[PDB]
């Protein structure tokens, strides 16, 4: 695991001063394979034009000429650098197929491959860190294997380690949350690591503090990353607005442990209470499949809001007695 | 239109002998000429064309356009990653023609501080007027109804309805705040301009009106109940959605229930101000006959249905309707019926009219509707592209573009060119051929200048065109730049005789760095070989090599055979002697001068050298 | 250059296709003769080729006629596609006299050598010589 | 905007012109310096409170009167002396020399050259001897020298079109001349009536040839029009003291900038001259700015307090 | 932009810009040719150069292109053609800026018109007289600015009457670089085309009907863009007319006509083009001159009326 390496920069490239040419873009050149005869034409006919303009043509030629011969140079560069980049990820991918593979037939003991564990968590954590938000792309492979490595879980050295990880990588989660990067299908897997971490891990000194410093991190982002999960719920994706909405369950659950909480304040500043009680009429349309545990989350989230004082206030205000008789459920 | 030839000397006065008028059209848009072929009438009258813009301000409206157009990309066609294309293509677009109209916002600006005349402001501003319409109505919601952005849209028409018009200008606020015969506050007059500020979404001055005389006053007193209403009621002003048009179906609500609460309630006021306040609070909540009532002209009521009653583009047909039943349309200034039309599907048949308005926005207006997809090339058949061919926006680009080139100015030249080059449709070699004929009208004056007509000549393959401007520059130093095979062999003639006579330049031949860079041409290696001769010649053996150099040169090559003579006989060996003979054997009136000039008989003396060397060759 | 470029150069590649011998060449490459006189060449004992020389005529034919069927079945499409349209054009505009020398059936370069089983065996014989050429 | 200060009084400051086709904003600057022992021609770039960098110096006898660059890598100075100079940066290696220079460009004994510009291959000078010469690069002797050209002190010079140039002399008068001419005597004179106020600055508007900007000792600026009479077409208030320096924008000249003794450098925004608004740019509290230089977003100025002032971003 | 005096003392016949539209050269009867120069720095004509140039009326003049110096052509009526070029190393209103560097007797009757013809043809030029015969000369050797050689003779007209003071001809080349060589004459009420042929002989290619009077004036526009080719002319009937040459009794030319307009009611005397063909411009009796636009649809329009 020695192939991944961001040193390089083969993402960034050096672009020159290029005070002519400019506006030549590859448009006709472009499976990404930018063809040269494409562009070698256009600047063929700009320099006949300009020559034909009778302007200072024969001294600013070589300028023309060596640009020319830096954009054939960087249309190779570009190339090679994609060509490295969709072999890298193919690279990755098959290394996750793999790791997947492997880690999930393996009738040996755990507590023997726990040193192998811990070593790809440290051989990962950076590889996380380095492509967080980069690209949508690397971190799916990345994403899925930390998932179900978290649900398959002398000791007391291993338990500080293995914790202290699972805070780290509970940061670059809600960070990415808070900026709405990558595709909905990445951005529910976090969902999922984030629920088991707060649902299992903090869930006694040791948990009070856990617990104090872990609140801390959601207050760092604020509605910023609420609001990205609010609008994940009833969306177009099925698994993601699932995923989201049983997250918000986790957050005010281990919220009350910690008599208000400012979770479900901000949920009603959002306007997320109003739209969730809107959207409880025509339940029995909606109502093992895909439909009905979503639902589920929907409900059971309600019931959560209903069990504090200050709920009763922010969804009493929602007239929820009249959208359940629409639905004509009972 | 008719425009006065000069204001000052008019040519002719009655049906006097009808005169003999002339014009031509000069190759520069503002300089042409007129004159009569008549007796006593010798003046000479340079005209420019009408309406024709010559101002620094518009050159710069033209670059920002020019800009916009290429920043465009692949983007400024139409393609009639998959159903993403689609709302992309249209959220670049709609940008652009944002562009657009903030380019002409500021050359509109510009118009109205640095003037002459300001007719060119207001004609600008009525331009911009009907494109903010034209982008509210199809640049923003790409056919999807208000809920798809209702933030983008809502911003879009409040800015196009509070930059059409003046009004209410504050000229008038403090017209109302002073007039009395009534107690206060209190008449048609306070409130018509109150709803008027509302539903043109103005909610701030709109609540600066009201905290101006009886907020609190007549009212915090009087009925302490109305006192509410109007007090909440500017609460839910302050808070207007514009974001989610959910926030606004609440709203609404909020709304509906005051107007009722005090539509039902105790009535401790005046028998006006009741209903003063009943109406105020109905055109808050979208009541369709009081937003008609209150509004001045056909787009302040299409403006508040939009925002009070329903926000759906649904019923835009309606709500015009109505509007032009309560205001028609106002011909007082160009832009209403255009907005009219906009609104009402019809955008075409406003290009010509554009056009006459300014060449340049209809030109990229008709561009950015074929971006959109708003007008298409219809044709379907003449090998070349100025013409009904292609489109309707090719077509007023293009002329733009040929417009350009006459007006002289080498700032948009590279707007004309690359105008043309950008063109979406015609064969490259049509537009070679187009290109062809125009650049040997650029107004080059600097050497970049020329440099960038080459540049263009390459880029475009025109070395017919190339060597034509070249030859226009060639026409001592200049000769020396410049070193066409009779000009180049002339020049070559010259250098020998000058040569046979006897200072960078030669050796360079034979900064400095930069200049011999530029040099790596008979004419040229003779020249040098020559001067090579004269160096040594300056420094036995190398006299003779010398001279059997200068014999060479000759064989290769009347004067210059004289020059060799003049200089064997100033110098007075088998290989020497066959140099003589061949001389010999290939033994007017310039000729025999320069031979005056050295002797200060030509062949006589020739031969006698000739034989003083075939002697001297015999001794040794 | 018909859709873009002028029609000045247009008369310079329609005299280049009509008066190169190229279209004359693929026309009897789709001929019975011209195939089987080289499968009979191809085809010859292995006993020569083995007590032959690397310098034989015979391993330099069959190199050059290898090398004339790649060309062909390389140049056919653009032939067909490019050359036949043309020429049949100008014979039916102008006045040309010409005999042809193909065959209608054969679509193709193919169809007149799938009906030759023993090339594949020839050809897969002659791996075991050594010519790095050849092979 | 930002100082550094350099430890000595600074009379003149010019920005490198960039290379042809350059998208680069100016990061170069000349300087010279006045009032001291040991004077200085100094070249300086910035760095990306800024950081510059001393690239190299070179002694100047006399305090530096004027300074312009005729390419890029020559700059000509003019002297107390009455020397003319054109130095040379030899960039490979950070070294300033004299290329060449005529010593007796303007004497009486020493007469101070006052104005220096260049139109490579041309350099035009004038000094307190009244006399005004064309020299040109490489030629030993001026082209042409107008002996006893103007009889009050010459302050300043400008070309109009080459070999047609303008003087500002200490009269308040502004007279052109032409290389070519016969005699000592202008081709036009233009001067406002009342006070004779000394002029000590003049520039060309960059587009408009006919058209020039004076500062004057009584801290005004003066717009003229050379085809419009013989009185300016604008006279504007401005400064408390002389107005040393007075510089059209070079690419937007609806913009100009001016500086006094006054301690103030003001930018003019005029966005015409024939075709206002006025922002003070130092610090209340500066000794005499004697100098500017304006180039695209940059601008550069010298002061008696032996500060340099910068800028590269003056419309961001 | 305020008028100025010329600075002849007869009627003045005609004006024409240089290249750049820089400069101006006129003529005038009293003989002399005069050329103003467009000061950059006060945006004033003043005059370059005047100079006598021929012993009677100059009614024709012209400038040839750049790439081949700074020439000027004049016709007059004393059966002549001159040619001269620019020596800058003279001062300017000397009278001797202009040297003559050839002149044309061939011509046997008075000179009404002479015209350069495009640059991608060399030094090239026509003239016509009241002989009725259209001559081509060439500076064959574009060194040997006096080597000017007769290219050819064309009878235009057949039999002109010994006794008719009312004449008129015009020239005009087609100036299209892109398009065989050929040039338009008007004679009297008649109007035909000339082509080049294979043969390198002016053939008769068309003819341009529908004059019912004298043609005053004719210029070939400039076909930047477009495949056709448009040619405009004033005649003393009152009508500016343009006609639509396309090339697809023994032509392989087209003639359309585009329009007709009678606006300027009386004759008219000047039709000009713009440097793009995108402008025409028409002079006549009423003292006025209009400027016209093509349509969509290819219909001509007045887009403004000067006067």
């Amino acid at each position: 695991f020695d192939f991944i390496n961001t040193d390089y920069k083969w993402e960034e490239i050096p672009s020159p001063h290029f005070t002519y040419l400019k506006d030549l873009d590859l448009g006709p050149c472009i499976g990404v394979h930018y063809d040269i005869r494409k562009a070698q034409e256009i600047l063929a006919l700009k320099r006949k034009e300009y020559e034909h303009s009778q302007l200072a043509t024969p001294e600013f030629l070589e300028t023309v000429e060596l640009e020319e011969k830096v954009l054939i140079e960087w249309l190779t560069v570009r190339n090679r650098a994609n060509l490295l980049l969709t072999a890298r990820l193919n690279l990755l991918q098959a290394w996750a197929n793999l790791l997947l593979v492997m880690i999930e037939s393996n009738d040996f003991k755990s507590t023997p491959k726990m040193a192998f564990l811990l070593q790809a968590l440290q051989a990962i954590l950076p590889t996380l860190e380095a492509f967080s938000s980069l690209k949508s792309d690397e971190a799916f492979e990345l994403a899925r294997v930390a998932k179900v490595l978290l649900w398959k879980l002398e000791q007391f050295t291993v338990g500080n380690l293995i914790g202290d990880k699972l805070f780290q990588l509970f940061q670059l989660c809600l960070s990415a949350i808070s900026q709405c990067s990558g595709t909905p299908e990445l951005r529910s897997l976090y969902y999922s690591i984030c629920y088991r971490y707060l649902t299992a891990v903090v869930d006694t000194r040791s948990v009070t503090n856990a617990r104090a410093r872990t609140l801390k991190a959601i207050t760092l982002y604020g509605d910023r990353l609420l609001n990205v999960i609010c609008d994940d719920a009833y969306g177009s994706d099925t698994t993601c607005q699932t995923a989201a909405m049983i997250l918000l369950n986790a957050l005010v659950h281990t919220s009350r442990a910690s008599v208000d909480c400012p979770i479900i304040d901000a949920l009603n500043r959002l306007n997320f209470i109003g739209v969730l009680v809107d959207s409880l009429k025509e339940i029995l349309n909606e109502w093992a499949s895909p439909s009905q545990q979503y639902t589920s989350a929907k409900l059971a989230l309600l019931l959560q809001l209903c069990q504090t004082r200050q709920g009763a206030k922010y969804v009493l205000q929602a007239n929820l007695f009249r959208a359940l008789e629409q639905s004509g459920v009972f | 239109i008719l425009v006065p030839m000069t204001v000052n000397d008019q040519p002719i006065e009655k049906n006097g002998d009808k005169m003999p008028l002339k014009f031509k059209l000069g190759p520069l848009s503002y300089q042409n000429m007129a004159f009569i072929t008549a007796k006593d009438k010798y003046k000479l009258y340079p005209v420019r064309i009408p309406r024709l813009d010559t101002s620094k301000e518009f050159s710069a409206y033209v670059s920002g356009l020019f800009e916009i157009y290429r920043d465009l990309g692949d983007d400024r066609v139409f393609n009639v990653v998959n159903s993403n294309f689609a709302k992309e293509h249209n959220a670049t677009v709609n940008l652009a023609m944002e562009a657009i109209l903030n380019e002409l916002e500021v050359f509109i600006g510009r118009v109205k501080d640095q003037d002459g005349r300001v007719n060119r402001f207001y004609e600008l501003e009525e331009s911009l007027t009907v494109l903010n319409c034209l982008r509210t109505m199809y640049f923003i919601l790409d056919g999807q109804d208000v809920e798809e952005n209702r933030s983008e849209f809502i911003e879009s028409l409040l800015n196009w309805i509070n930059r059409s018009d003046g009004e209410p200008d504050e000229e008038y606020i403090e017209q109302v705040f002073s007039v009395a015969g009534k107690k206060v506050f209190e008449t048609q007059y306070f409130w018509k301009l109150l709803n008027q500020l509302v539903l043109r979404g103005l909610l701030s001055q709109a609540i600066g009106c009201i905290e101006r005389s009886d907020l609190l006053p007549y009212l915090s007193d009087t009925c302490a109940v109305s006192f509410d209403a109007v007090s909440d009621s500017i609460e839910l002003l302050k808070q207007y959605p514009k974001d989610s048009s959910s926030t606004f179906r609440e709203w609404k609500n909020l709304v509906l229930k005051l107007s009722q609460a005090f539509g039902s309630s105790a009535t401790d006021i005046s028998g006006e101000l009741r209903d003063y306040i009943e109406d105020f609070l109905l055109v808050i909540g979208g009541n369709q006959r009081k937003i008609l009532q209150y509004s001045r002209t056909w787009y302040e009521s299409f403006c508040g249905f939009l925002l009070y009653y329903i926000p759906s583009l649904e019923l835009s047909a309606e709500y015009l309707q109505m509007s032009l039943e309560a205001n028609v349309v106002d011909i007082t200034n160009d832009w209403e019926q255009p907005c009219v039309d906009i609104i009402s599907g019809k955008i075409h048949s406003i290009l010509p009219v554009m056009e006459s308005l300014d060449s340049c926005t209809a030109a990229f207006t008709a561009m950015i509707c074929e971006a959109k997809g708003l007008i298409e090339n219809i044709f379907e058949g003449l090998e070349d592209l100025f013409s009904y061919r292609n489109g309707m926006a090719s077509y007023m680009l293009n002329s733009f573009a040929f417009e350009l080139c006459s007006l002289g100015d080498k700032e948009l030249w590279p707007v004309a060119i690359g105008l043309i080059a950008l063109s979406a449709t015609g064969t490259r070699s049509a537009k070679k051929m187009v290109i062809a004929e125009l650049l040997p009208h650029y107004p080059f004056v600097t050497n970049d200048d020329i440099e960038w007509m080459l540049s263009i000549c390459v880029e475009w393959r025109l070395p017919e065109i190339a060597k034509e401007i070249y030859t226009t520059l060639g026409n001592i130093e200049s000769i020396a730049n410049f070193s066409l095979v009779k000009s180049y062999s002339w020049l070559l003639f010259e250098a020998s005789c000058m040569e046979g006579q006897k200072v960078l330049n030669a050796i360079v031949s034979k900064d400095d760095v930069i200049i011999p860079q530029d040099i790596l041409v008979t004419n040229s290696m003779r020249q040098t070989l020559a001067p090579y001769a004269v160096l040594s010649q300056f420094y036995d053996r190398e006299d003779w090599g010398q001279a059997l150099r200068l014999l060479l040169l000759l064989i290769e090559f009347h004067y210059l055979v004289l020059l060799v003579a003049k200089f064997l006989y100033p110098i007075f060996e088998d290989s020497v002697a066959t140099v003589i003979e061949v001389i010999e054997t290939k033994w007017s009136n310039l000729y025999e001068t320069i031979i005056e000039a050295d002797k200060s008989a030509t062949l006589l003396k020739n031969l006698r050298k000739k034989l003083n060397f075939k002697l001297c060759q015999a001794f040794m | 250059n018909i859709s873009i470029d002028d029609a000045m150069a247009a008369t310079n590649l329609a005299t280049y296709v009509r008066l190169h011998p190229f279209s004359r060449v693929m026309e009897w490459l789709f001929n019975e003769k011209v195939i089987t006189s080289l499968i009979n060449t191809i085809h010859q004992d292995p006993i020569s080729l083995g007590s032959a020389s690397p310098d034989s005529p015979l391993v330099v034919s069959i190199l050059r006629a290898i090398q004339v069927m790649i060309k062909a079945l390389e140049l056919q499409e653009t032939y067909l596609h490019l050359v036949r349209p043309e020429v049949l054009r100008y014979q039916g505009e102008a006045g040309v006299r010409r005999k042809p020398v193909a065959n209608a059936a054969y679509s193709a370069f193919e169809d007149g050598i799938l009906s030759h089983l023993s090339l594949v065996v020839d050809l897969g014989k002659y791996c075991n010589l050594g010519h790095a050429e050849l092979t | 905007i930002y100082a550094k200060f350099v430890s000595q009084k600074i009379s003149k400051t010019r920005w490198r012109p960039l290379p042809p086709g350059s998208l680069q904003t100016a990061e170069t600057f000349a300087t010279g310096s006045w009032d001291n022992e040991e004077n200085y021609i100094s070249l300086w770039s910035i760095g990306d409170e800024g950081d510059h960098q001393l690239l190299c110096d070179i002694r100047h006898h006399g305090d530096v009167m004027d300074l312009q660059f005729f390419d890029q890598e020559r700059i000509v100075a003019a002297s107390s002396t009455g020397c003319v100079t054109v130095f040379l940066h030899h960039p490979n290696n950070q070294t300033l020399s004299v290329n060449q220079q005529w010593t007796t460009a303007h004497y009486h004994s020493s007469a101070p050259c006052t104005g220096v510009v260049c139109n490579n291959p041309e350099i035009v000078t004038v000094g307190e001897d009244g006399r005004i010469n064309l020299f040109r690069a490489d030629h030993k002797e001026a082209v042409r020298t107008i002996d006893n050209a103007d009889s009050s002190t010459l302050h300043a010079v400008t070309f109009l079109r080459t070999p047609e140039i303008l003087t500002v002399n200490s009269i308040g008068q502004l007279k052109i001349w032409d290389f070519r001419q016969q005699g000592n005597e202008p081709s036009q004179i233009l001067s406002l009536t009342g006070d004779r106020v000394p002029l000590h600055c003049v520039d060309r508007h960059p587009n408009q040839q006919h058209v020039v900007a004076t500062g004057g000792q009584d801290g005004m600026l003066s717009i003229w029009d050379v085809r419009q009479g013989t009185m300016p077409v604008s006279l504007l208030k401005a400064h408390e003291a002389e107005m040393w320096e007075v510089h059209f924008h070079p690419s937007n000249p609806e913009h100009l900038f001016t500086c006094s003794e006054d301690g103030s450098l003001w930018h003019w925004d005029a966005s015409s001259w024939l075709s206002i608004e006025i922002t003070s740019l130092l610090p209340s509290r500066s000794l005499s700015v004697n100098t500017l230089d304006v180039l695209g977003p940059c601008l550069v100025c010298g002061t008696d307090a032996e500060a340099i002032y910068v800028t590269r971003h003056l419309f961001s | 932009m305020q008028p100025f005096d010329s600075g002849h003392d007869d009627l003045v016949h005609d004006v024409v810009y240089d290249f750049y539209g820089r400069h101006v050269a006129t003529c005038s009867s009293d003989q002399h040719i005069k050329v103003f120069k467009l000061d950059k720095d006060t945006s004033n004509w003043e005059l370059s150069d005047s100079w006598r140039a021929h012993d009677s009326s100059i009614v024709a003049i012209d400038w040839a292109s750049p790439e081949y110096g700074r020439i000027i052509a004049s016709a007059s009526y004393d059966k002549t053609v001159k040619l001269w070029e620019e020596d800058p190393d003279q001062e300017e209103c000397s009278g001797r800026r202009w040297n003559k560097l050839c002149t044309l007797n061939d011509s046997k009757g008075s000179l009404y018109s002479v015209k350069f013809a495009p640059a991608h043809l060399g030094l090239k030029l026509a003239c016509l007289g009241n002989d009725g015969i259209l001559r081509l000369y060439d500076a064959l050797e574009p060194s040997d600015l006096r080597s000017w050689t007769l290219t050819s003779e064309m009878k235009v007209l057949s039999i002109p009457p010994a006794n008719h003071l009312q004449s008129d001809f015009c020239l005009s080349w087609c100036p299209s670089r892109f398009s065989p060589e050929k040039l338009a004459v008007s004679a009297l009420e008649q109007a035909i085309i000339y082509q080049r042929g294979k043969d390198g002989k002016l053939h008769v290619a068309a003819k341009l009907p529908g004059h019912k009077s004298l043609i005053r004036s004719i210029s070939w526009a400039p076909s930047i863009g477009r495949w056709y080719q448009l040619i405009a002319t004033g005649c003393k009937d009152g009508r500016i007319r343009i006609f639509k040459i396309t090339e697809k009794l023994q032509s392989n030319l087209q003639v359309e006509l585009l329009s007709e307009h009678d606006d300027h009611n009386g004759e008219v005397w000047s039709v000009s083009w713009n440097l793009t063909g995108t402008i025409l411009s028409s002079a006549g009796d009423d003292g006025k001159v209009r400027l016209w636009k093509a349509t969509y649809s290819n219909e001509f329009k007045c887009m403004s009326v000067i006067t």
